[PDB]
């Protein structure tokens, strides 16, 4: 129940795999969910333009 | 008779290690060495290393350029 | 820019509580800001009014986070009477996550967020004792 | 039959070659490591009256 | 820095936000790129004539005949696009996405 | 290290003139042996991908392969030895016209020097 | 449903093969006898034969590098002398006190 | 040292041109032949070491393991040659080679007087492993495994890497020598704390330690017999030579860090031993062993005294061979049932006496029964950390209890009782099964008889 | 199109890149990126078709705006100095413009957007000459400006180019945008090091450039674009998908694989400059591009997919055109890691 | 197809390997000899 | 990167007019020739790194 089941089995495998996953698949669907429309890639680069003129000087 | 046959004497073990250990030594030391030197001549610029190029002054043009005052 | 982080770094860990909280709760907005900005050029949801009001929510959040975390930190660290120790840093760093995890209302989440923004807390403090350098100048 | 079963047993030859060729190069090596042959203070010897070097 | 560079700038600048905005019309897009290099024209030349940079006066002419062969190239790809949809509109090119 | 602006340098040199004041690798060295090696690997692809006996295809084309690695190699390992070379002599001339930035430790023995002891229970 | 209720077309699973059906006093190494009775030649003599036994009087009869029988006798020399000379066997100091110069405290 | 890489290397060149059947027996007699070249390393000396050259090295702590590796392969290729009957010459040779490839790493591993080549021979151990597995295996959750015995790996030792490249920019030499000579205290700090750890998981997550410890069971179960053996006898042991070269530096900053690992390890051999009791799979039984000694060999290690390191080198050649030997009889098992279950086949002591003999000999030398070379090392371990702490004998008898139950269970479910009545199918045990056995089985029993052979550099 | 067309604007793009290369004058390096950009266009739509023309159409758009920035950039550092050289920058304004040019050339984040979509776009020979040809001006340029870029904006772009990278790889079941992402991550890897030596720069461009074409002509002898296409490749050429398989562990950083050589290298010299934390989430990172050519070397060799009935006709033929160069690339972006040291020729 | 050993192509290829051959050792030989002359061994 | 091409063989293909004080037509003057003169012959040779310094 606890050593073979709960720890072992689940948590254990919570904690370092399965969360890793969780996050690197959220994230990855996060960046790539991009519709290909060329003006919000532009918008967004204007941001990073004034980002970096405003940030890194 | 194995040892006769198929192994060497204690002191070929020792020297050898010995000259092993000096070897590593020199290496050791000369990479401490050239880590200081690459740190001094990239900070000062007087060496041979991490000289980047200036204006070559043979483009200069020495002649009267139509105004006295150059 | 690094005006905040001047501001921020500037003030004694072990007094102003209140100036503090307002440095942290500026950082965070500003980065809230940032992140609205982003979602909103890369994923315009429905409208003008719903794009104001997502800004809103996540600048309150960001604010809200580094809010919760800059009281936190800086009231533990005077308590304790031992400044400088990246535990108070980890303490306030969870709670700020857990101030997280209650705004998002989710149990998980706020576990997670206090775990994984009490380890950051820990080792940015770490860092400033140490010295660490994350954009290090070319030495060699 | 010889000229035949060496097509066929040939293959048996690689392993010992390895192991000799393994071995000469082990003294390859060997032999340039003497920068210290009879020069450890421990070892210190006055070489025989036919002998060149300590070990080879 | 007198003022003039920083108006010139700026309108470098506005000309480049508006081919970042992408409302329409990839024609406006090329407009925008027509409009920055305009501004780099005027920029280049009303520096380049400050210094008396004799030489240097090959630079402008060079660069607005490069320019101009870029814009004919863009041209004909949007012509083409248009081609296929019968319209110069930004949106009908989402068949590629990330 | 960069040896970009080293003053002197010739600008498309491949073997400057004084790289030929230093040892050549010999015919023999292991690492001419690995780009023969290199050599004759991708000869047995060369097989492989075109779907004939991979060993006994083509033995002039993986000679050919042979040859043509251990060339480039020998070639490249000159330069790198003429690199390091350059190296060397360079630091060696910086420690040397340098010697305020290096200097002498004074040579104390271990029986001199107090290091703490970490009792290991 | 007019569908065929096979996903695609697949070999059937085989049954397994007896190597001792065909060829009793089969050694379980491969289904050619001659092959087979080779390999287990080969196996037990290169395995049982000469690593197992001559490896093992080999590793037996190694010589004294380790140096245990020569520790033995230099110890049993040493407290020869110092048994004989009154010296009180092993001294509490590992080197001479005398060539190691202690830091002056002055405290 | 080459005398021994050289016919390693030329095993392949060998194995290509061997006759279409012919490959196992050239093999199997040239890689019995390499393993009695190899014992020659056993000669070692109370001095420094076996210096060969500025690359190589051999040492009595790196010679058992050599020697050990050399004997694996001759047994994993007459366990590989069973299942492989059916399958096409050009696959057998690319099964050959990755076996050899892998021989070939793990030799020139051990050696490794720079730590940076240590570090690339010991990752590129890796590769072949990944593809033994993920290939030639018969379950689909196999490429899982894979995924799961990569990354977790590479999670561990990837920092290690920067640590290593960081000493060398600091110290001036990764060689293992002047590392030693020129060793300095680490001071208490956060920077050495995290260097510390950098250093020390990367051999961690590879034993495993008890929280790491979820890939080991995948890749056991999923992976082939020969990869069982590989996995089980010398890949766990990299982990523990890494651990004992590398702990030379990290004092004395040890003494404070070695307490979350200590606590784990001394509670995951409980752990898994009582995990072991409730299991129905041989092969996941047989890695929850290895788990619960490698944990043993991790407190052993962490407590670094020479009694640890003594028992710490005999209890992980010890357990090679055991564990070897238990996934060679649960394959024996299997490839008969081709269920894998413990409660499916059942009394087969009835049906095959000598099978079950040699089940009771692994299941005894499993239990540590003294005087072997299993009970040297656990008692020396034992001893070692009851001078560290009197406290620990709870745990350690405790876990001496757990594991002689659950191989008294493992060795009475399948071997004792009345046999399935459905299963016909169980044909007498081949000649080959016993030989692997008694291969397996007798240098163990022979090692017992020198044991200074296999006690370490600190005996 | 016709031969001599195509050999035309093949060498007016090598023309451009090596006017680029040689050039110590800004408005000549200018003036070759215009001739590259404006002989490249054809090259990708030598295959006619509505996704083509919009791949050619979105490069002309991002390569146009770049070079436009270049110039401004230009226009500005000669405004605050009277000097046309290509050498240190001057200007800080015009060394931040400066470099986004350079970065949105070379693909790097956060103008990564274009690379995907125009490799999708694009055909498979399109696809390789992209990634290959197209990087080694903008980086010679960066080389040669290295001294003047602030690290915190080139490191900050060399960051988000490996994270984007290594994350936007693993939503693609597409060979050419996984391609792509692996391009971006490689080039992130790239810039993280000019700041401190741009040697392990060149030779991470040269190691990439091998691996990149082994791959892309691998990709072309098995002509699949998709995963489920590529799985069938086992049933003609196994020997291409194994080569493949180990191609792609070379990509993955693997040791003792090539790819393993220069981050690495690249690792090792940012330790002499006492930087820790970067090199390691950039490690933690490739895991991800590592995790993706896993998967894709799961789908291709590792394991025998479902086939179909007429594969038995591709059985009786053999391919008319074959890469001489091939072997070669694979050999050299798998087994030359003994040969490390050679970097110090300067590649 | 049904082809004969191209004659002209086998007969260039071991040309070029025997030259690269010869020029090689031609290479190494002046090298030792000027390296020894430049550092007056012999 | 920077194939030096000109220098290895003296071509010159572009570096007249890099500089304000390289021979412009008819002799006619920068507007700051002298200034440029001087820091170019300052930092001849020198390095970038000192010239700057
Ligand atoms: C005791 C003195 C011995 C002197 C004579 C020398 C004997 C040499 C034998 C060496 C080991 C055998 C090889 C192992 C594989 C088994 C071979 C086999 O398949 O059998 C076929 C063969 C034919 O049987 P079969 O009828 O055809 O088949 C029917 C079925 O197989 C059904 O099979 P079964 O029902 O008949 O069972 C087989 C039998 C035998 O099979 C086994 O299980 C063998 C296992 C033995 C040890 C188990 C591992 C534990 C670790 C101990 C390590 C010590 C090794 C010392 C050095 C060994 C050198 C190689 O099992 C047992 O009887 C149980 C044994 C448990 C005893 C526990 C006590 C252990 C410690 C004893 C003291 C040792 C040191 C003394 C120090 C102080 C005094 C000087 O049977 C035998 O030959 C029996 C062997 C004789 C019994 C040996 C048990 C004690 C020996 C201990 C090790 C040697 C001690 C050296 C000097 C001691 C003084
Ligand atoms: C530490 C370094 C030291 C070790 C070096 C290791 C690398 C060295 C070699 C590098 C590559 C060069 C050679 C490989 C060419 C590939 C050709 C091939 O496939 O083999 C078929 C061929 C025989 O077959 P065949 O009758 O020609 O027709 C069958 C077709 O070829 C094809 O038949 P098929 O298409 O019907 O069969 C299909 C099969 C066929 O597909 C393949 O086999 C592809 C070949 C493997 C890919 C190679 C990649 C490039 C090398 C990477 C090495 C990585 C090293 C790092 C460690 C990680 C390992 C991945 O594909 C599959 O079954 C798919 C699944 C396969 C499993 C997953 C893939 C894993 C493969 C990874 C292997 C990596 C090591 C390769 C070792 C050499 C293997 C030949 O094998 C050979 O005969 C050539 C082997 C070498 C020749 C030895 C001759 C020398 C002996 C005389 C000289 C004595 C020397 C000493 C001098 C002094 C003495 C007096
Ligand atoms: C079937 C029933 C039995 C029938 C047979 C009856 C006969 C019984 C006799 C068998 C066991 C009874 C015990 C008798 C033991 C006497 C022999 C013993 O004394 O020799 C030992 C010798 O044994 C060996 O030392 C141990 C064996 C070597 C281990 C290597 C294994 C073989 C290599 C295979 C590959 C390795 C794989 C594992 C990797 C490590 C110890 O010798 P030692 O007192 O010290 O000194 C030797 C003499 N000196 C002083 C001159 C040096
Ligand atoms: C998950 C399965 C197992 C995986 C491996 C787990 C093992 C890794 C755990 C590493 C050991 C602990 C790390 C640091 C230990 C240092 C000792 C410390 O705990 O004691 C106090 C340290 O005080 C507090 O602990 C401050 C740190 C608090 C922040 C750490 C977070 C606490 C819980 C987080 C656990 C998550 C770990 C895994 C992350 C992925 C002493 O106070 P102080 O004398 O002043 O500091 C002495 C050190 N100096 C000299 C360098 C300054
Ligand atoms: C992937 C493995 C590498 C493969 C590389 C391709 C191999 C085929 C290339 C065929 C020969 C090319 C050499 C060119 C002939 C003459 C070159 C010479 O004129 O140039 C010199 C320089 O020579 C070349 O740079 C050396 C090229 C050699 C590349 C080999 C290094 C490979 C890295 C280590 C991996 C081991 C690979 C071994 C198998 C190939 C002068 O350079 P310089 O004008 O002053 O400054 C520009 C360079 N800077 C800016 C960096 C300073
Ligand atoms: C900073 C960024 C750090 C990035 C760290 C990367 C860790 C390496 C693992 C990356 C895996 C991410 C991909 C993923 O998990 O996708 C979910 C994927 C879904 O399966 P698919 O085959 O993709 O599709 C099925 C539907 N058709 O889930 C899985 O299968 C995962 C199974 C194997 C997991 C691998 C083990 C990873 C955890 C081990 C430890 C590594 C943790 C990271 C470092 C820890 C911090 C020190
Ligand atoms: C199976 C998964 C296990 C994962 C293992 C991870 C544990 C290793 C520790 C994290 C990585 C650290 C790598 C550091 C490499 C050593 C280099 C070093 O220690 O040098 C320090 C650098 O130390 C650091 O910078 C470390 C900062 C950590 C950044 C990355 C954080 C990763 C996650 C940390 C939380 C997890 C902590 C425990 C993890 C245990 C694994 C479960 C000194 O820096 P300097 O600037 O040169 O000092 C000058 C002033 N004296």
């Amino acid at each position: 129940k606890s050593a073979s089941s709960l720890l072992d089995l689940i948590w254990l495998e919570t904690i370092l795999p399965k969360t890793t996953s969780f996050i690197q698949m959220k994230m990855s669907i996060m960046v790539s969910n991009q519709k290909g429309l060329i003006k919000l890639y532009f918008l967004s680069f204007l941001i990073t333009i004034m980002i970096s003129m405003t940030l890194f000087n | 008779w194995i040892a006769r046959t198929f192994y060497d004497g204690p002191e070929k073990n020792y020297e050898k290690t010995m000259a092993i250990l000096q070897i590593e030594a020199e290496k050791a030391e000369l990479r401490l060495k050239e880590l200081e030197v690459r740190r001094l001549m990239r900070a000062r610029g007087d060496g041979p290393w991490y000289q980047y190029p200036t204006i070559d002054k043979a483009l200069i043009d020495h002649s009267p350029k139509t105004t006295p005052d150059n | 820019a690094k005006t905040l982080l001047h501001k921020y770094s500037d003030i004694p860990e072990g007094t102003e509580c209140h100036r503090k909280a307002y440095a942290s709760t500026s950082i965070g907005g500003a980065t809230g800001l940032i992140v609205s900005a982003y979602s909103i050029a890369l994923k315009p949801p429905a409208s003008f009014l719903e794009g104001v009001a997502r800004t809103g929510r996540y600048t309150f959040t960001s604010a809200a986070i580094g809010a919760i975390f800059g009281l936190t930190s800086c009231i533990s660290a005077q308590v304790r009477e031992k400044p400088d120790d990246p535990l108070n840093y980890f303490i306030g760093g969870c709670a700020g996550g857990l101030t997280l995890g209650a705004r998002t209302r989710s149990y998980g989440i706020g576990a997670a967020a206090c775990a994984y923004m009490g380890l950051t807390a820990a080792l940015v403090k770490m860092g400033q004792l140490e010295g660490w350098q994350v954009f290090a100048e070319p030495k060699v | 039959n010889v000229l035949q079963i060496v097509r066929d047993h040939w293959v048996h030859i690689l392993v010992p070659v390895g192991f000799v060729f393994g071995c000469y190069l082990d003294r390859r090596s060997d032999e340039k490591l003497t920068a210290f042959r009879n020069k450890s203070l421990l070892f210190k010897r006055e070489l025989r009256p036919n002998e060149e070097v300590t070990w080879k | 820095m007198p003022l003039v560079y920083m108006n010139i700038i700026m309108a470098f600048a506005i000309a480049l936000a508006g081919l970042l905005m992408y409302r329409s019309h990839l024609m406006s897009s090329l407009l925008c790129l027509e409009g920055m290099m305009l501004s780099l024209f005027i920029m280049s030349t009303l520096i380049i004539l400050n210094t008396h940079f004799t030489l240097a006066n090959m630079m402008p002419i060079i660069l607005l005949v490069f320019a101009a062969c870029e814009a004919a190239l863009g041209l004909s790809l949007l012509v083409m696009v248009s081609n296929t949809y019968g319209t110069d509109y930004v949106q009908n090119l989402n068949l590629l996405q990330c | 290290t960069m040896m970009s602006g080293r003053p002197g340098r010739v600008p498309l040199q491949f073997l400057p003139n004084e790289a030929r004041s230093l040892p050549p690798p010999k015919l023999t060295d292991p690492r001419l042996v690995y780009m023969g090696f290199l050599g004759y690997c991708s000869g047995l692809i060369d097989n492989a991908i075109r779907r004939r006996p991979v060993v006994s295809a083509g033995l002039h084309r993986q000679l050919l392969y042979v040859t043509s690695f251990v060339f480039f190699g020998y070639y490249l390992l000159k330069r790198q030895d003429y690199m390091y070379a350059l190296r060397d002599h360079d630091m060696f001339a910086y420690v040397k016209s340098h010697p305020e930035d290096f200097p002498e430790k004074d040579k104390k023995t271990y029986g001199e020097i107090l290091e703490e002891f970490h009792p290991v229970r | 449903p007019p569908e065929p209720t096979i996903r695609l077309q697949e070999d059937p699973d085989p049954e397994d093969e007896n190597l001792y059906e065909k060829n009793p006093d089969s050694h379980g190494y491969d289904k050619d006898p001659i092959v087979d009775l080779w390999n287990m030649r080969v196996v037990f003599f290169f395995g049982f034969s000469i690593v197992l036994v001559l490896g093992s009087t080999f590793v037996a009869y190694l010589p004294d590098y380790r140096m245990q029988e020569w520790a033995r006798r230099e110890a049993e020399r040493l407290v020869k002398y110092r048994e004989a000379n009154g010296l009180p066997l092993m001294e509490s100091n590992c080197f001479d006190p005398n060539k190691i110069q202690l830091p002056e405290d002055e405290d | 040292m080459l005398k021994i890489i050289i016919p390693t290397t030329m095993l392949l060149p060998m194995t290509w041109m061997s006759k279409h059947n012919m490959i196992w027996i050239n093999a199997t007699v040239h890689s019995l032949l390499i393993s009695l070249i190899s014992l020659s390393l056993l000669n070692q000396l109370g001095e420094n070491s076996l210096n060969f050259s500025l690359t190589f090295f051999s040492d009595s702590l790196s010679a058992p393991l050599l020697v050990l590796t050399t004997w694996l392969l001759p047994l994993m290729l007459m366990a590989s040659q069973s299942h492989l009957s059916k399958e096409t010459t050009t696959r057998k040779k690319l099964y050959i080679t990755m076996l050899i490839l892998l021989q070939l790493f793990l030799i020139m591993t051990f050696t490794a007087t720079e730590l940076i080549l240590f570090y690339i021979l010991f990752e590129a151990t890796l590769v072949p492993t990944l593809i033994i597995i993920t290939r030639w295996g018969n379950q689909t959750e196999r490429l899982n495994a894979g995924l799961y015995f990569l990354f977790y790996t590479l999670a561990g030792s990837l920092p290690l890497l920067v640590a290593l490249v960081y000493i060398q920019n600091t110290t001036g030499s990764l060689n293992f020598l002047i590392i030693h000579y020129w060793s300095h205290p680490l001071s208490n700090s956060w920077s050495n704390i995290f260097m510390w750890l950098a250093c020390i998981m990367a051999f961690m997550v590879k034993m495993p330690l008890y929280g790491l410890h979820l890939w080991l069971p995948k890749a056991h179960v999923e992976a082939p017999i020969a990869g069982s053996m590989v996995l089980a006898a010398v890949l766990l042991k990299l982990g523990g030579y890494g651990m004992m070269r590398i702990t030379t530096i990290l004092n004395p900053l040890t003494n404070y860090m070695a307490y979350p690992f200590l606590m784990l390890s001394m509670w995951g051999m409980i752990m898994t031993s009582s995990i072991c009791l409730r299991q129905t799979d041989l092969k996941s039984l047989i890695a929850y062993s290895s788990v619960s000694h490698m944990a043993l060999v991790i407190v052993a290690i962490m407590i670094q005294t020479p009694w640890s390191f003594m028992g710490a080198t005999a209890l992980m050649i010890a357990h090679g061979l055991t564990s070897s030997m238990l996934f060679c009889l649960a394959n024996t098992n299997y490839e008969r049932v081709h269920s894998r279950t413990m409660i499916l086949a059942r009394g087969l002591q009835t049906l095959l006496p000598l099978m079950a003999t040699w089940w009771l000999v692994a299941s005894l030398t499993n239990l540590a029964l003294p005087p072997s070379i299993n009970l040297i090392g656990e008692l020396f371990i034992i001893t070692a950390s009851f001078s560290w702490s009197n406290i620990t004998i709870i745990l350690m008898g405790m876990n001496m209890m757990i594991t002689a139950l659950y191989s008294l269970y493992m060795l009475i479910t399948t071997q004792r009782g009345k046999y399935t009545h459905h299963i016909n199918n169980i044909k007498p045990s081949f000649t080959r099964e016993n030989a692997l056995m008694a291969l397996h089985i007798l240098p163990l029993l022979l090692l017992t008889l020198n044991p200074k052979m296999i006690l370490g550099p600190l005996y | 199109m016709n031969p001599i067309i195509y050999t035309t604007l093949i060498m007016t793009v090598m023309s451009g890149t090596m006017l680029v290369m040689i050039s110590s004058h800004w408005l000549l390096i200018w003036i070759g990126f215009e001739m590259n950009l404006l002989a490249m266009i054809p090259v990708l739509m030598k295959n006619f078709n509505p996704r083509a023309t919009e791949a050619a159409t979105k490069y002309f758009l991002t390569q146009a705006t770049a070079s436009m920035m270049l110039m401004m950039a230009i226009i500005i550092n000669l405004l605050y100095s009277g000097q046309w050289t290509i050498t240190k920058m001057f200007n800080p304004v015009a060394m931040t413009m400066m470099t986004m040019a350079l970065a949105m050339k070379l693909g790097l984040s956060p103008f990564h957007f274009w690379v995907p979509e125009v490799t999708q776009g694009i055909s498979l020979q399109a696809g390789l000459l992209l990634l290959t040809w197209q990087k080694l001006a903008p980086l010679s340029v960066l080389c040669q400006i290295s001294q003047s870029i602030n690290p915190n904006l080139m490191l900050t772009m060399a960051m988000l180019s490996i994270l984007i990278g290594g994350w936007g790889g693993l939503n693609q079941t597409q060979l050419r945008k996984i391609m792509a992402y692996s391009s971006i991550a490689h080039m992130g890897w790239m810039t993280a090091v000019l700041p401190y030596n741009t040697t392990m720069t060149i030779l991470n461009l040269l190691i990439y450039i091998t691996m990149t074409l082994a791959m892309f002509m691998l990709l072309i002898h098995s002509s699949a674009t998709t995963t489920l296409s590529l799985s069938h490749t086992w049933n003609k050429m196994p020997v291409i998908t194994s080569l493949m398989m180990v191609t792609l562990l070379s990509m993955g950083g693997l040791p003792p694989l090539s790819g393993f050589m220069p981050k690495w290298m690249i690792i090792q010299e940012m330790t002499k400059n006492e930087s820790i934390i970067m090199p390691t989430l950039m490690a933690m990172t490739a895991l991800l591009n590592l995790y993706f050519y896993m998967r894709l070397a799961y789908s291709s060799s590792l394991t025998m997919f479902p086939s179909t009935n007429n594969m038995k006709m591709k059985w009786q033929f053999e391919h008319t055109k074959q890469m001489k160069l091939l072997p070669t690339m694979i050999v050299l972006s798998t087994l030359v890691l003994p040969m490390t040291p050679a970097l110090s020729s300067l590649n | 197809p049904h082809g004969s050993p191209d004659w002209l192509k086998v007969g260039l290829t071991l040309g070029t390997s025997v030259f690269l051959w010869i020029y090689l050792i031609k290479q190494h030989k002046e090298d030792v000899l000027e390296y020894k002359r430049r550092n007056g061994l012999e | 990167p920077f194939f030096d091409v000109q220098k290895r063989l003296g071509l010159d293909l572009d570096r007249w007019m890099t500089i304000q004080s390289a021979e412009q037509p008819h002799k006619i003057p920068g507007r700051c020739h002298a200034f440029e003169k001087e820091w170019i012959e300052c930092a001849h040779g020198i390095g970038g790194i000192r010239a700057e310094k």
